[PDB]
């Protein structure tokens, strides 16, 4: 019964990491899509440049 | 030149849409398969039980 | 505190974040507003005299 | 209209590749739906049991 | 004897989150910080035009 | 992991002081620079005229 109510402890700081893991993780993609397009409007701007 | 410069904005336009999309599907691909392992652990431990 | 701790230290890490990125929006402007003031008035100056 | 030729041999093959892979990638994507859907439908079900 | 299992592999996750968590946080002030300075570039060509 | 999260912030903080000078001084210089440059232009222009 105590292991019980002790386990849970550790769940709500997993719940409070996965949240900031989730965040990361969706922002970290994104991130990696506007590198992408920054580079591509970089070449359009410096080809007509 | 024109004609030659008009025929390149349908292919160079049409190449950027199929790019942009293959972006998008390869990033769903990285989360779904990290996302696989969180489903596939969570699964094993109520399966361990 | 631990928890709370991250907050603030995440909090930073933005705040700082933003004042390095700015710093380099700050040098890019300035190395932009040098040329671009030093040619449009050299240029002036020219037909002018 | 040398630039603008070559430009367009290299553009064209880019889209053939591209659309290859993106078919392929996409197979892949499917099928690793389709087991995290069956994962968290079996992780549901092992709860019960 | 599966609590002490149980509640040993939910402090794992925290670990394992927050390593996760603690690689993006680390690698996404990377890619930030590098977005500003591929924008504050575009500003150059754009400045320069 | 409270003395990594504080050890971390602490070293940010010293860092946080240059970035804040740099900060004030290129601010400043970019519109002093450009007050100072652009008004001697605009003033010597307008006597040429």
């Amino acid at each position: 019964t105590d292991l019980e109510e002790r386990l849970r402890r550790e769940e709500k700081q997993r719940q409070e990491l996965e949240k900031t893991r989730r965040k990361l993780e969706g922002d970290s993609t994104d991130l990696s899509d506007q590198i992408a397009e920054l580079q591509a409007q970089i070449a359009e701007l410096k080809m007509q440049l | 030149r024109g004609e030659l410069a008009n025929e390149v904005k349908v292919l160079l336009q049409g190449k950027g849409d199929s790019e942009h999309k293959r972006k998008k599907v390869e990033a769903q691909l990285q989360e779904l398969q990290v996302k696989f392992n969180e489903g596939e652990r969570v699964r094993t431990e109520l399966a361990d039980k | 505190d631990l928890n709370l701790e991250r907050s603030h230290a995440q909090k930073n890490e933005n705040a700082r974040q933003q004042l390095e990125r700015q710093n380099k929006e700050l040098k890019v402007k300035l190395q932009e507003m040098e040329g671009t003031v030093k040619s449009k008035y050299k240029a002036s100056i020219t037909a002018l005299e």
